């Protein structure tokens, strides 16, 4: 074996100077940005709801691509998120391995370079880091579920999907056939801001689902043949509901604009 | 021993500033 | 106003698009300076031991 | 501010932990030392 001439070790422990400067050794949270990514896409799925005509077909591909790209956004999240737990537990490894190695003096500069003594190298086991996965991709927002749903909702939007409530399974949420209605079952009045239990999936106005509640602490589900008992905080905001009666709204706007301007061409 | 001393009053200390300063932070968290 | 609404959904995917390329090299180049900056720790290790 | 915070506790409280940790063992070594010296006084004590 070529020794080390070159009196620069091959490997070396973990110098407290530098010990130091490995506790600033981390991957920079960029959990702000994904929030901020999260968000825009959040404002993107409302605004889109906002502005696409429902007598108007073709947003399946955008819903599907932005679908791809949240997802993959997600993922790099993900794997941010495990890249610094491989930092954390690289850099408990490491110095656990550096001080059980002989801290560094002349005689130990000859050993650790000559390779008479081995040290745990923050390179070479950073290389040897298992690489970053995803850990926990950020799928649990609303937005991949409207991304997810929102081609489907967009060639019928009220069909019933009963597993929007749980984003946190990353497995592929299986939309079963359904209609939700687009009337309040409680004032019989379309939604405004429908709330949706987490535990029958009934979704109501909140203005109904409040009142149906009010005067009682907790009161049945209202939706006929539902007995679950539910409260103001059983009920989260239903985005889903919200775009369903947003683009139902949208298209019956559309349709008595015409209607209306041909209703007055009659006078 | 002055200096372990040294570092455990810091550590303290700046435990406690850490935890303050958080505290406001989160008070700080917060057209048409 | 549909049309125009419907390049306003296609420009919203394809931007879209462009952030998560955009964030795939923000994480990537974010490992990648934390690897530079624990390599300089080594060397610096290195140096003052 | 969150984020100079907490960058600043970390580092802080790392620096005064790893010196709390190696000065603690060099005082242990220190008091070893000093039994071992303390047995050299002993033994000369003796002789004398
Ligand atoms: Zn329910």
């Amino acid at each position: 074996g070529a020794l080390n001439d070159n009196p620069i070790p091959k490997s070396v422990p973990l110098h407290p100077k530098s010990g130091k400067y490995f506790h600033n050794l981390h991957a920079r949270d960029l959990s702000n940005i994904y929030q901020q990514c999260y968000k825009q896409i959040d404002e993107t799925i409302n605004q889109l709801v906002d502005s696409t005509s429902p007598s108007t077909i073709g947003i399946e591909e955008q819903v599907a691509d932005i679908t791809s790209t949240y997802k993959l956004l997600s993922t790099y999240e993900s794997e941010s998120n495990s890249f610094d737990e491989h930092i954390k537990d690289l850099k408990k490894n490491f110095k656990q391995s550096s001080d059980a190695c002989p801290q560094i003096d002349l005689s130990t500069w000859d050993k650790y370079r000559t390779g008479e003594l081995t040290a745990p190298k923050l390179s070479e086991l950073y290389l040897n880091m298992p690489t970053p996965e995803p850990a926990t991709m950020v799928n649990n927002t609303d937005t991949l579920k409207i991304l997810k749903v929102l081609p489907y909702i967009w060639n019928d939007p009220t069909c019933v999907i009963p597993d929007l409530q749980n984003p946190a399974d990353e497995d592929d949420l299986q939309i079963e056939g359904g209609k939700i209605e687009l009337t309040c079952p409680i004032t019989c009045k379309p939604y405004e801001a429908p709330l949706i239990s987490r535990k029958c999936n009934h979704v109501f106005d909140r203005d109904g689902i409040q009142n149906y509640l009010q005067g009682y602490t907790t009161r049945d589900c209202p939706q006929a043949a539902c007995s679950q008992v539910v409260s103001m905080r059983d009920f989260v905001r239903d985005p889903i509901m919200e775009l369903r009666c947003k683009i139902a709204k949208m298209k019956e706007s559309q349709e008595q604009d015409k209607r209306s301007s041909q209703a007055i061409d009659v006078l | 021993t002055e200096k372990i001393r040294n570092r455990q009053e810091k550590i303290e200390r700046y435990t406690s500033d850490g935890t303050t300063i958080e505290a406001q932070i989160d008070a700080k968290v917060i057209r048409d | 106003i549909d049309d125009q609404i419907q390049q306003l959904l296609l420009k919203q995917r394809h931007l879209l698009s462009k952030m998560a390329s955009s964030m795939k090299s923000l994480k990537n180049c974010q490992k990648e300076l934390i690897s530079t900056q624990i390599l300089q720790f080594e060397a610096q290790n290195m140096d003052v031991s | 501010q969150l984020k100079e915070d907490i960058n600043s506790r970390q580092s802080k409280i790392q620096k005064y932990k790893d010196d709390t940790i190696y000065y603690e063992d060099k005082k242990k070594v220190y008091l070893e030392n000093i039994k071992k010296i303390e047995v050299n006084v002993a033994a000369l004590k003796e002789g004398i």
